[PDB]
């Protein structure tokens, strides 16, 4: 069987946004 | 003096414990002298050496997973973080005089223990020694083999080095957690949580130095006691019956031979311990989950299981939001193998219908189906063992790694079938080779040209002959047949003396005459006993 | 069955024969090895046995003398003492192994050349024991059971069975109960509450917006074992192992920082492979659904933990773009979202979403969107 | 010795008697416990046995149920759960212990109320064995030894004895040799070179003029477990434990500082008692030869290690000025250079010379002038 | 540990001629060291109980 949660996509995707990061550990 | 002391101590012992009759029964017990009946005691002696060297090792080993910084003499690991277990394994091999030798003797003894168990099992299976009344003792031996496999595995896991820790993460942790419904609960019972945790090495240490070896010792005691009081099997031969034992008494011959064999096995294992490196853990480093090395083989007695993991296809099932991963197959497979090994005597008595008492062994050629089955099983075992080393074989012998995987996958089906067929035909072929000697006698290799030009080979009959001179055909008696005239004494003896100088001729004559008379008397004794019974 | 004065008039040979007969043993052949006395061959054989035993003694003394006086201590690489040190354990094994080996050989030879050759026959007397013993032992056991009257006292028998069963059940449960642990107990703090261990890793955020850096191992234990990484630190065709590091974890100088960094290094679902694809090969990349933006340009991050059985699957072939696991030879296609293409692995390697922060350091852009490592019954 | 058809016509009782007779056992008395049937006393006794076994079963079930469902986890002091937690282990013992006890009682009662009462006599065939067995076993052993011919092969016999002796000697030395360590190997760095461990302590100077502070323990395991102290920090009649602290081993924040402070705390010859005696008592002080200037005014420093067997001798009575060791009751006179006045101790406690530095902190003024702790053969 | 320091360590080292050698063989050095508890553990769970079982 093939794992149901594993499929190829054709959508290109975007460049990720710069990480800023919230405070309060 | 030395004789009066022995009599005085003997009387003191006998007046207090009256052991004379029981001791004498032990001194008069007869054991057959066949070379293959010495295979079980290689395993026993290896186990004894394992106990002695293991007790020595426990005086220095700290099995803690507590992380420390190495402060010892081995410069390539100075400052490196490691467990106390890896620390003290290094301290044994570098800081205790003789520690590396003891450690290597322990590990070689473990390898010889497993290999001896395998070879002794092969004798038991192929000669039919498992048949009744001895089914239980085959079962006890099967359990002994499983326990030895897991004991050796736990033992080499203790130092917590990179290689053995990689073995622990994949086999002990990965396969276990993959188990359906109860997999993760078994993992968290064994590890106390997720891998690696902090309890694993101390727990394995407790299993390895006391619990498992105690069960093994109890089972070996039961095993040897069953052999002792059930009276060892024997091969068919002159004077041998289903109701007797032919051989030598314990006192003195068998005791001397057993002690000398123990000393020689100890010598071999001691030579290996200080001539061949085994498991040089300082080269491997401490275990870290982010690191790994090429060539992650277990010790050989585990390789087949690892080989099975390597060969079985990536077949998985995902029912109703759950996962049954590939490793489950391997787990099931192992169980099946063990269940088939323990159950074999009952399987064969169900199939063949033979439920008789048996004290005489079968020559492996004479049971062609069981010999073919055992050869098939050994072929599968060797294929899985070499599949485990497929990456090493690929590097050293210039085979594609992908190709080795597929060779193992196809051979896992094809090689046992080929081996079964070949072994079956080969066993029957040896039966026919025996028959030939029974009808015609021993081919001497001497060719003669008759006056009319015929070429004939001279034969040595093994029994009475005709008036024409041909031998009367003899009946097969389950025993081996001579096939070389030199093995029947045709070569004679060189001539008495040292290697370089002859003895006086009168000495040689007397010695040769005495030897021939003794051999004749021994043959006559066996013959007349056989004739009487 | 002789008498006390008949025993006193027997020779040793007749007494040996009688003792054997009592035990069911007949020695049908027994001859001394040297019926002819005063032969040179006998003295030669005596000397051969003695030579092997003497070799055993000399080698045992040699074991004593090398264990005391050979230089045994480790010598470092390239030092003057390294060669002699390298022979210490080999010499131990040579002198010990030879010694007991030679004694064993000498004793084997003594049996073969001097102890009389013998053939003895013992009766087995096996199978079912005589009827008298079977009948009497069965009568003993049956009289014990039936005499006890236990069979006809059913309240007592049922009470004994139930009480022994209940005690055994309680004792077994109490004996193994301490080992049993719920694997799915929530114990790990995350940004959305406590979670079970297997669902988490060092990459799980502990609060919303927590900055987790891709940190690389410097190899020096303590003194900053993990440092921040920049995208230009890796060439195309390079691969680096990164770990989840937080500012609050520190440089490992303090004791608490050192413990935190040890927990980072030893976390089994922590290590990540960061690969940089060659830009000419970016047209061959196939994205996985839900993971189309997990790469920062030509930088991809997958879990270094193999999905088959958890080994570090870290043999990264830059030209084939193949990730090989050393343990059971699984191969994952780095261009097609680390999908398995060979071996026992059926599942792809999890992808870590990555990005950069304002300083240009590589950081995680969230968590894995699936559990990391080997599978289990409870997964997906 | 009956026959197979005579055996088949025997009752169980005759077979039991025959089996006993074969074994040397006669049951001279054997009677059933209830010869009269149908009595109420038999039914009552049956119920008594059943009641004890039922109590065993109920208590075993109770063990199961409390091990599963009683609150077992530790609760802190003054919490709401602390009472019930405090009963967890007692209940486990009450339900387990009662269960197997009740079953035991029941079985005892059954044996003495329902199993027949018997008297059996077995005869001892003890003492020396019959002469046939003694003489045959002796003949067997003597024949083995004599037929082996080992007694007259003197070269072989001596070779075997010497070889076995040498192998055993070498193996014994190699087996225990790794344990053996020279106690007097110089391994400890000091201001005058390497010294054996027993001659040194944390108070041994590592270079000339090294400043070793008398440090007090703060009780805080991490941050600053040891701090400097001043002479006014302790009142007359006070006593404090001080440790040898160097400024260079820090406050324990770093890992290396923490390891150094751990080796300070765990050094067995390290702890020192600093006492301040009352000024009115200074006329009672008697000084030891060589130690007349070891005190800084009314501050005296003795080793806290007892000279008898090494216990911390730290029960300091300020009015009697007596130092009492809790282990074997030795008493040392603090006004009298800590010399023993009671118990198994024969030797005085070593005095540490003390002074102050420019900042007014108490420091050591050199080393002990004698070895500290329990005595040994090599001492003085 | 107080019992160990006084009896196992203190009495042993006081034995004449070979007292400190026995102490340093048993402890691997001076008290307390780092090997004592693992060694006592090995003596306690396997070696001594095995001798006791054989003798019983
Ligand atoms: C229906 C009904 C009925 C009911 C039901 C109910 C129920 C069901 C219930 C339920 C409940 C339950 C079940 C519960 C349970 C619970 C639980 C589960 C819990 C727990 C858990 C767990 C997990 C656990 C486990 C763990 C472990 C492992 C542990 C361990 C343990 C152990 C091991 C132990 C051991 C023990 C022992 C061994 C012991 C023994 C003891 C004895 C022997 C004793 C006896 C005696 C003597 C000797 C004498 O002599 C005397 C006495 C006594 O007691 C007394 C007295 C006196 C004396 C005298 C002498 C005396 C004494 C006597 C007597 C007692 C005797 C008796 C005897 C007898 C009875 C005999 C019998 C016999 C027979 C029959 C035999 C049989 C056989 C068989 C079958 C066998 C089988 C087997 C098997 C199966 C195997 C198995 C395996 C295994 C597993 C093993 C393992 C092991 C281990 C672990 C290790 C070990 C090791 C070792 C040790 C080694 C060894 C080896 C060799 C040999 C080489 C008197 O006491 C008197 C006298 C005089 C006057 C008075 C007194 C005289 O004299
Ligand atoms: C002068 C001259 C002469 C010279 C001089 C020279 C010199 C001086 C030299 C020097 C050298 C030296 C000395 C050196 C030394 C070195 C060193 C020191 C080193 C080391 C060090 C150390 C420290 C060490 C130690 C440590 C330790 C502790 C260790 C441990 C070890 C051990 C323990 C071990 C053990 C071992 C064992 C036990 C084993 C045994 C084995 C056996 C038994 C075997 C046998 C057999 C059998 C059974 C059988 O069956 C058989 C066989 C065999 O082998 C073989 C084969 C077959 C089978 C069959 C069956 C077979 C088998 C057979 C056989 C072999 C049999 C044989 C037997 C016999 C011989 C019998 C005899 C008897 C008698 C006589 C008896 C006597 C008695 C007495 C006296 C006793 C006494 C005792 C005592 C003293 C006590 C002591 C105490 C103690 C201490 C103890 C301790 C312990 C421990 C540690 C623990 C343990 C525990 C346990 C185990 C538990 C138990 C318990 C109970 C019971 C409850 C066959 O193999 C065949 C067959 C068929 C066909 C083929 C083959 C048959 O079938
Ligand atoms: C008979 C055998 C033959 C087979 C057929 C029979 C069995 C078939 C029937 C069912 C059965 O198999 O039962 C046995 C099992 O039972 C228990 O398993 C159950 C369940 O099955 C598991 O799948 C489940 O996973 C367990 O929950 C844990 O995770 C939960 C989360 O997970 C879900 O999410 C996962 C991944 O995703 C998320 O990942 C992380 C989770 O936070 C986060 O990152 C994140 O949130 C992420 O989510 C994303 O989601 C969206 C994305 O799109 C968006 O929203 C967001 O973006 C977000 O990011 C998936 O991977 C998972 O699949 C799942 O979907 C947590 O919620 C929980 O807190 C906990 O941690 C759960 O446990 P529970 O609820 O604790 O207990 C209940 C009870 C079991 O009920 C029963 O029926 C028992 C009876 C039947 C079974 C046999 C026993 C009885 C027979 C007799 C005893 C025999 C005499 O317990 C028990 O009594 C078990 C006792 C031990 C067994 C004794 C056997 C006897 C012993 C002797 C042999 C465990 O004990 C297992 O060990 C055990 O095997
Ligand atoms: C540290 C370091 C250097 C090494 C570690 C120690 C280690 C691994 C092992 C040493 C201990 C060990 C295994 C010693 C072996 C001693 C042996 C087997 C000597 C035999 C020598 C010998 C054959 C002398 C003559 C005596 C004869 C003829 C045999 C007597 C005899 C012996 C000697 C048996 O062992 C024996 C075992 C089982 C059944 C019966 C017997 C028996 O009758
Ligand atoms: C030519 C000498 C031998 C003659 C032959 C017969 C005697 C040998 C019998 C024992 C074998 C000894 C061999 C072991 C090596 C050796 O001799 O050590 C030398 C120490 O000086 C010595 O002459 C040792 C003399 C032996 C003294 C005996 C001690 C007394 C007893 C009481 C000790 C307890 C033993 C148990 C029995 C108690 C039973 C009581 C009922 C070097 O000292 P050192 O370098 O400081 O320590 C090193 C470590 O660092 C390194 O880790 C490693 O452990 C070694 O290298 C170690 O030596
Ligand atoms: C720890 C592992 C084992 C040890 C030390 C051991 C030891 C021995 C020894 C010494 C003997 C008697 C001498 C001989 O025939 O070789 C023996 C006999 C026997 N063993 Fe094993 N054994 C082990 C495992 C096994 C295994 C794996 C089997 C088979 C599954 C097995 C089955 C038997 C049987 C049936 C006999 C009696 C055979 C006969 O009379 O001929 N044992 N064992
Ligand atoms: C069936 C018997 C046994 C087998 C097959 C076996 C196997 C092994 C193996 C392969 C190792 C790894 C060795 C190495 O360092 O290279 C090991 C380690 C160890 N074994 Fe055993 N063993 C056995 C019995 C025992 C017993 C009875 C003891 C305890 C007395 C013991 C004590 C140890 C200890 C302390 C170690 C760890 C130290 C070290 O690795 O060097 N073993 N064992
Ligand atoms: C094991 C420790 C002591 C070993 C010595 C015992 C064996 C020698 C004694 C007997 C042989 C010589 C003749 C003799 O003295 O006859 C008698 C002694 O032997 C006996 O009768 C009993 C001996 C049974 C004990 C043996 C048990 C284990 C020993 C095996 C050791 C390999 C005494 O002779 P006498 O009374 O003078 O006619
Ligand atoms: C025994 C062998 C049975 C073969 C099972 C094949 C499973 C493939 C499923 C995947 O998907
Ligand atoms: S762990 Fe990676 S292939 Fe098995
Ligand atoms: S240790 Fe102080 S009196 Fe014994």
């Amino acid at each position: 069987c093939s794992p149901p949660g594993e499929t190829a996509s054709s959508e290109p995707g975007t460049t990720p946004a710069i990480w800023t990061g919230s405070p309060s550990p | 003096d030395f004789a009066k002391l022995a009599a005085a101590q003997g009387d003191a012992i006998d007046s207090r414990y009256h052991p004379s009759a029981a001791v004498r029964r032990q001194l008069n017990k007869v054991f057959p002298t066949h070379w293959s009946f010495l295979l079980g005691e290689i395993a026993l002696y290896s186990f004894i050496i394992l106990l002695l060297t293991g007790v020595w090792l426990t005086l220095f080993f700290d099995p803690s997973m507590a992380h420390v910084t190495y402060d010892g003499v081995y410069q390539p690991l100075r400052g490196v973080q490691m467990s106390r277990a890896y620390e003290t394994a290094l301290d044994i091999s570098f800081e205790v005089r003789g520690g590396l030798f003891v450690r290597q003797v322990h590990h070689w003894a473990a390898l010889m223990f497993a290999a001896s168990i395998m070879v002794h099992l092969a004798r038991i299976f192929f000669t039919g020694a498992f048949r009744r009344p001895r089914e239980a003792n085959w079962v006890i031996g099967s359990l002994l083999l499983i326990l030895a496999m897991f004991e050796g595995f736990f033992g080499y896991s203790l130092p917590d080095d990179l290689l053995s820790g990689t073995g622990i993460r994949a086999a002990l942790s990965g396969i276990t957690m993959g188990i359906p419904v109860i997999g993760t609960w078994m993992h968290w019972a064994l590890f106390g949580g997720d891998f690696p945790g902090e309890i694993l090495i101390p727990r394995l240490y407790a299993l390895h130095i006391l619990l498992i070896p105690g069960i093994i010792l109890a089972l070996i005691g039961a095993h040897l006691a069953l052999v002792w009081f059930q009276k060892h099997t024997q091969f068919p031969g002159p004077g041998r019956t289903e109701t007797n034992v032919v051989g030598v008494r314990v006192m003195p011959v068998f005791a001397v031979k057993s002690g000398a064999f123990f000393a020689m096995i100890t010598g071999v294992l001691g030579l290996m311990g200080g001539l061949l490196t085994i498991n040089p853990i300082w080269n491997l480093g401490p275990y870290k989950p982010s690191q790994v090395s090429a060539g992650s083989q277990p010790d050989f007695y585990m390789m087949w299981t690892d080989g099975l993991i390597r060969l079985w296809p990536a077949w998985e099932f995902y029912p109703f939001g759950h996962t049954i991963p590939q490793g489950v197959w391997v787990a099931v497979g192992m169980g099946l193998v063990f269940a088939l090994l323990i159950a074999y005597p009952f399987i064969e008595k169900k199939v063949t219908g033979d439920d008789a008492h048996h004290n005489l062994l079968q020559r492996p050629r004479d049971v062609p189906v069981r010999t073919a089955i055992g050869s098939m099983a050994i072929a599968l075992y060797l294929l899985l063992t070499f599949a485990c080393m497929n990456d090493i074989i690929a590097l050293k012998f210039h085979i594609s790694l992908n190709a080795t995987t597929w060779i193992g996958r196809i051979g896992m089906v094809v090689l046992p079938a080929i081996v079964y067929f070949v072994a079956y035909r080969w066993a029957i072929s040896l039966q026919r080779s025996d028959r030939e000697v029974l009808e015609h006698g021993v081919e001497t290799g001497i060719i003669k040209r008759l006056p009319h030009g015929a070429y004939v080979e001279l034969h040595q009959p093994l029994g009475p002959v005709d008036e024409h001179g041909h031998p009367i055909p003899l009946e097969y008696a389950g025993a081996p047949l001579p096939k070389r005239m030199n093995k029947l004494g045709s070569g004679g003896a060189p001539g008495t003396g040292s290697f370089l100088f002859p003895d006086p001729a009168v000495e040689h004559e007397a010695l040769t005459e005495a030897a021939h008379a003794s051999e004749h008397k021994s043959l006559t004794a066996l013959k007349e006993h056989q004739d009487r019974i | 069955q002789p008498t006390d004065a008949e025993l006193a008039e027997m020779s040793r040979e007749e007494l040996v024969k009688l003792g054997g007969k009592i035990d069911g043993v007949e020695t049908i052949f027994k001859e001394p090895r040297w019926p002819v006395p005063g032969t040179k061959a006998e003295k030669r054989t005596e000397r051969l046995v003695a030579y092997w035993l003497m070799l055993g003694g000399l080698s045992g003394l040699a074991l004593l003398l090398v264990f005391l006086f050979w230089p045994w201590e480790y010598q470092p690489f390239g030092s003057e003492g390294e060669f002699l040190y390298s022979l210490a354990t080999p010499l131990y094994g040579l002198t010990f192994g030879l010694s007991i080996l030679s004694i064993g050989i000498g004793a084997v030879l003594f049996q073969k050349k001097f102890i009389p050759e013998e053939i003895s026959v013992q009766d087995r007397h096996d199978g079912r024991s005589p009827e008298v013993h079977r009948k009497t032992v069965a009568a003993n056991l049956t009289d014990a059971l039936e005499g006890s009257t236990l069979k006809r006292r059913k309240v007592i028998g049922l009470s004994l069975g139930i009480g022994l069963g209940a005690f055994g059940a309680g004792t077994l449960v109490a004996f193994i109960g301490g080992l049993i642990k719920n694997p799915w107990k929530p114990v790990v703090p995350t940004a959305e509450g406590k979670k079970a261990v297997l669902w988490t890793s060092g990459w799980t955020p502990r609060f919303k917006g927590e900055t987790i850096y891709l940190a690389r191992a410097t190899g020096r234990p303590g003194e900053s074992p993990f440092v921040k990484m920049r995208p230009e630190d890796i060439d195309a065709g390079g691969m680096e192992t990164v770990f989840p590091w937080r500012e609050s974890d520190g440089d490992g100088t303090t004791v608490e920082s050192e413990h935190k960094l040890t927990e980072i290094a030893m976390g089994v679902r922590n290590p990540v492979m960061l690969i940089r694809i060659k830009p000419a090969d970016m047209h061959r990349v196939i994205k996985r659904k839900g993971q189309e933006s997990f790469n920062f340009g030509e930088l991809f991050a997958y879990t270094k933990v193999c999905s088959h059985l958890g080994c570090p699957s870290s043999l990264y072939e830059q030209q084939t773009y193949r990730i090989l696991c050393p343990c059971h030879q699984s191969q994952f296609d780095a261009l097609e979202f680390a999908k398995p293409i060979f071996g026992p692995a059926a599942r792809a390697l999890a992808q870590l979403p990555i990005t950069i922060d304002e300083d240009g350091y590589l950081v995680a852009n969230g968590d894995f969107v699936e559990p990391v490592g080997p599978a289990f019954w409870e997964r997906k």
